[PDB]
């Protein structure tokens, strides 16, 4: 029962963090005044191990203890979230964490990752810990109504928008041809994360980046340079990844909708998403 | 055959929209065929099946469901029960007549829950719900986690907020946060139209109760001077699913259709066809 759990960097959700010269992970308590939980995760820096903390991490402790079994935690070679590619063809595989999973590499995804149609056809989604959806991210000052804004529909190189590389809004915006002309500006600006986009729209070289609102939200409500807008547009969910034939499928799900009813998801989304 | 499926469902409009046949012996416009068992009078379990026609939200995804899974369907209203309790160690309800495998599936307004998630396979939410929060439009609350609802004696004047008995919204409170629930006896409401009658006359401060209603309600408020928090505060969110048999070979592509309705806008669609409102 040493399952292989993979994750990704992406605040607030998963922070990651240098151990200490000891190779252990600093004692800190929340502004709240609460431990925080931190697993030792190795990654990319050859391997080094890191520390590893947040909603996604307390929430593997506590499937961890309801189901009473042990893990090991790493984050994904390749960075990525993970969509489907032809191979050189004929061939197709999945990269990422659905990757990961799919070849054995990971017997669990615990991150911020989106359910759809696409993945659920070779992998076993949870029901939803976290209920959220698409929205922008822009410099404060930027003005657009959201997704049916002109500079988006009509694009150019003159306002630049993006998302990240292989994930779940290049699926999106990839699988609708409605969206054709969308995706072909994006595919020429996509970022390679969601912190250099971020970054890159405080720097003024992205000027609007399309991502999870409960990621961007939480970024508006930390650097005060930075705005949502429009509303959602695309209601999706992050759920636990397993493969098809995983024993553990149904007390996952059993264990999230407990812990949405009892308000323990209540107590995460207080600690780690929510600000002002 | 393999491919007629008994399905159960259950009137509460907008989801599920039950009328009277064509003045033509047959279900038109929108509507699909559904029967109902109607009882003799109040004192018996004597009964006789009635030709209905049934249509809304929920019965738009059904329509969906049944061209993309490639299955025909025979629909039927739930009689003994609404959507499920387990009474007497029995259920009832649409839950009853698929653990009892007189359904399929169970296609309305039913929230996914643990206690249920035991006897049936629900598939992935299509609507996202909780327990939420309705004031009047100027009233300044975050949602039902606020220390304004969990001591509400520490702010003058004390909010007066309340709920409709013998829900899952107070048995919920009732056992998260127990003053909250006592204080709460005081100002709850016989049903939906009389808390907010409560809310618009002055009488009550705020409703708690089921999300996905509180927004159908406040889209359509007349005035729209009765509006919900912020989906972000949204206490306990969970969805409305299909229930199915535990071991279901129908679960998975029924679940593939689903997120296929929600990337393709089609969900969209029935959202503002039957749910958006005009506020
Ligand atoms: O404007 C109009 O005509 C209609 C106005 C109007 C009022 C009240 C209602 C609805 C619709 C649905 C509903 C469902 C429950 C209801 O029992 N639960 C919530 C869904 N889920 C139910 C369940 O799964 O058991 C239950 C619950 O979870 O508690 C209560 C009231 C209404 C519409």
């Amino acid at each position: 029962t040493r399952l292989k759990i993979v994750t990704i960097h992406q605040e607030p959700f998963v922070y990651v963090k240098p151990t200490m010269s000891d190779g252990t992970c600093k004692e800190e308590f929340t502004v709240n005044g609460d431990p925080v939980k931190k697993v030792i995760c190795t990654g990319p820096n050859h391997t080094v191990p890191q520390c590893c903390y947040g909603f996604c991490i307390d929430l593997l402790i506590k499937l961890a203890r309801t189901m009473n079994f042990t893990y090991e935690v790493h984050l994904v070679a390749d960075g990525k979230f993970g969509t489907q590619e032809r191979v050189n063809s004929n061939k197709k595989e999945w990269n990422g964490m659905m990757g990961e999973l799919l070849s054995g590499q990971a017997d669990m995804i615990v991150a911020p990752l989106t359910i759809n149609n696409e993945r659920a056809q070779y992998i076993e989604f949870s029901k939803p810990f976290k209920y959220q959806g698409l929205t922008i991210l822009v410099k404060k000052g930027t003005r657009i109504t959201g997704i049916n804004d002109p500079r988006l529909r009509n694009p150019s190189d003159k306002f630049i928008y993006a998302t990240v590389k292989q994930s779940s809004v290049d699926i999106y915006f990839r699988r609708q041809v409605e969206l054709s002309t969308m995706y072909r500006h994006m595919e020429k600006h996509n970022y390679e994360s969601a912190a250099e986009a971020i970054q890159a729209v405080r720097d003024n070289k992205l000027h609007a980046f399309i991502w999870d609102s409960a990621v961007l939200e939480f970024e508006a409500s930390q650097k005060c340079d930075l705005v949502t807008t429009g509303e959602l547009f695309f209601r999706s969910g992050f759920g636990i990844g397993m493969r098809k034939d995983s024993p553990w499928k149904q007390n996952v799900s059993l264990s999230i909708l407990k812990s949405h009813e009892n308000g323990f998801m209540e107590d995460l989304d207080k600690t780690w998403v929510r600000y002002q | 055959d393999d491919n007629h499926l008994s399905i159960v469902t259950l009137e509460e409009a907008p989801f599920v929209i039950v009328e009277d046949i064509d003045p033509t012996e047959t279900c038109v416009r929108n509507t699909v065929p559904c029967r109902k068992f109607v009882k003799i009078n109040n004192s018996t379990n004597e009964g006789m099946n009635v030709k209905k026609c049934c249509k809304g939200f929920c019965i738009d995804i059904l329509k969906k469901l049944s061209r993309t899974v490639k299955f025909t369907y025979d629909l039927y209203l739930v009689t003994n029960g609404k959507h499920g309790k387990k009474v007497n160690n029995v259920w009832n309800g649409m839950i009853g007549e698929v653990v009892y495998q007189r359904a399929v599936m169970a296609v309305g307004s039913l929230t996914i829950n643990e206690e249920r998630s035991e006897v049936v396979d629900f598939s992935v939410p299509f609507v996202e719900t909780g327990i939420s929060v309705m004031v009047s439009r100027g009233t300044q609350v975050t949602g039902l986690s606020d220390k304004k609802f969990q001591r509400p004696h520490d702010y003058s004047p004390p909010f007066r907020f309340g709920t409709v008995p013998n829900g899952s919204t107070e048995r919920n409170i009732r056992n998260n946060y127990p003053y909250m629930h006592q204080y709460m006896t005081r100002f709850n409401q016989r049903g939906v139209e009389d808390a907010l009658v409560s809310l618009k006359t002055g009488k009550l401060d705020a409703f708690i109760y089921d999300a996905a209603v509180l927004n159908y309600k406040a889209g359509r408020d007349e005035g729209c001077k009765l509006v919900t928090i912020g989906s972000g505060y949204i206490f306990a969110t969970t969805g409305y699913g299909i229930a199915l048999q535990k071991g279901s070979p129908w679960k998975r592509q029924i679940d593939l259709a689903l997120l296929q309705f929600v990337g393709d806008g089609e969900m969209e669609e029935l959202e503002t066809l039957w749910l958006t409102g005009i506020c």
